């Protein structure tokens, strides 16, 4: 697996600055990449 | 009439962003006479329409089997959303409902220990490398082995076992040629769990 | 919802291997109705009817059905030599009697290899440590594992179920948890294994610092 | 759990000197004893 995408996913999962839609949007973005 | 079973996603699928986790609703004992089956899916009480439903399959006992698959968001499953499958069939007087979600309770980080082969086993052509994973909750976990930046395939893992303190443990066993072990090659036990940083950790083992 | 269901269960591995114990086969009937509560059991050993079974009193379940159990004591040597045991269940709700048969797993037995593994260096930071027993290469999967120290049973251990290995044999692990101080003091711990392919059905391996 | 009793049971189980009825009798004797 790609370590970079896994790291980004985990950060977004636990990012205190985001609400659910913002978190969902960010994770969706990460998923599109690698 | 018919019977319904609802199954969770695979542990690795919920933890790795490169994978696609799904919940599976299975309907058994569907008759030849009333083969039409209807699925309504709900996520925390909200109806969703993106399920993928397969055509009926006839079974060895002459009943039909029908399956519906709902893809779920990683973060939704991990954050404890409830998934409900509601099945309608005319043979049923009223619809059947099943609900599942991630196990509740405080997550606990797995402790990972690697154990070399016994001195007794060094009389063999092949030897066993052991990975002990303990103290974790919930029981959803995945384990893999690698060496020299390549996956090792000759391993087997026990299912999770409930420990005395309410946490779980398991063992994973990798079998290798004794000569590779003695060569000083480094082997790594990879563990994936929601309580780990990045859902991933690795422990090494060598002579 | 008419028609009870029958399940037939083998003896415990330890009960068949130890002469002091008593192995038994268990026939369980579920979904017995309040309208049709009487259940009759006929037992057969290699096709010959036997009469020494004991029937348990009926028990009510949460779903308002009855559960009925019949237990047949068997000779150790009969089970180990592969005799077949048959349970035939009659109830008015059934169009015909239901029959189930079981026997010991067939095939050439293979003796378990038993290895003990000390705690990891990493684990010595804890108040308690894990002692490991690896048991591999055995067939069939019927096996029992126990731990002892100083001629006394140890109770704080757990054993994984048998797992099919790639070569068609089985393996398992057993984990004993002890106070670190007991380990550091040099106390000796023993992993006991029971299987039909072992001499005297028994072997023991020790573990100490 | 007695070591001696296990040995007697196992040998009797695999004793080539006995038929089924004799072995059953010997095993019962051991069972009565242990
Ligand atoms: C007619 O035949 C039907 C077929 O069943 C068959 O029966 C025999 C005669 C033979 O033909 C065989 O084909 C088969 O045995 C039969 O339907 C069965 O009905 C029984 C109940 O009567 C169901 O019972 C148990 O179901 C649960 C376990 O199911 C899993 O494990 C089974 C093996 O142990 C396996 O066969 C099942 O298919 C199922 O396997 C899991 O399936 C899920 C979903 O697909 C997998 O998860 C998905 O996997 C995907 C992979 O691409 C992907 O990863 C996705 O993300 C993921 O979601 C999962 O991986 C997979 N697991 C395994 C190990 O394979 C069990 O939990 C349940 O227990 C509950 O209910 C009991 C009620 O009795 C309670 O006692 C118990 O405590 C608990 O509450 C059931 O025990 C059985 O599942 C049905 N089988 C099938 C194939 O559907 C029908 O009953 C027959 N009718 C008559 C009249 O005889
Ligand atoms: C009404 O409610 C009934 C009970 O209530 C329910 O119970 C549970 C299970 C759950 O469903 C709850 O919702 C609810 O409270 C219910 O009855 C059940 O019916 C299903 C129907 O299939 C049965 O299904 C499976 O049964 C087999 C496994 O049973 C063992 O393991 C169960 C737990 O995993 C356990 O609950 C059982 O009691 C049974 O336990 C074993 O019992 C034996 C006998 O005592 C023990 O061995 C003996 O006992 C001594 C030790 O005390 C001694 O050692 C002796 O020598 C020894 O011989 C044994 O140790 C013990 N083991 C364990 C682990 O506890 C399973 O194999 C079977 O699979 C077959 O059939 C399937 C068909 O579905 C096939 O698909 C499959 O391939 C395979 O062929 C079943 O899957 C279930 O067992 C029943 N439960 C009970 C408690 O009896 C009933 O169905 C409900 N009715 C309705 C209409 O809903």
């Amino acid at each position: 697996f790609n370590m970079q995408c896994q790291r980004r996913f985990y950060e977004a999962l636990h990012d205190p600055n985001l609400n659910e839609e913002q978190r969902n949007a960010k994770i969706k973005s990460i998923r599109d990449d690698c | 009439g018919p019977s319904v079973f609802l199954f969770p996603p695979k542990p690795k699928d919920t933890l790795m962003i490169s994978r696609t986790p799904e919940v599976t609703c299975v309907v058994v004992d569907v008759s030849h006479e009333d083969p039409e089956v209807k699925f309504n899916w709900y996520v925390d009480g909200v109806e969703v329409h993106n399920a993928k439903t397969k055509p009926r399959e006839e079974q060895y006992n002459s009943t039909y089997r029908v399956v519906s698959v709902l893809t779920v968001l990683h973060q939704d499953w991990l954050n404890g959303k409830e998934y409900k499958c509601k099945v309608s069939n005319k043979a049923l007087p009223a619809p059947i409902e099943k609900t599942i979600s991630k196990a509740k309770g405080q997550p606990r980080e797995p402790q990972v220990y690697t154990l070399p082969p016994s001195r007794e086993e060094m009389t063999k052509n092949q030897v066993s490398l052991t990975c002990l994973v303990k103290g974790f909750y919930p029981s959803d976990i995945a384990v893999e082995w690698e060496s020299n930046g390549q996956p090792e395939n000759n391993y087997k893992t026990t299912p999770p076992v409930l420990d005395s303190d309410g946490s779980f443990f398991l063992y994973s066993k990798l079998t290798v040629d004794k000569s590779r072990w003695q060569q000083g090659n480094v082997f790594s036990c990879s563990v994936m769990h929601e309580a780990l940083h990045n859902h991933y950790t690795q422990k090494s083992l060598s002579l």
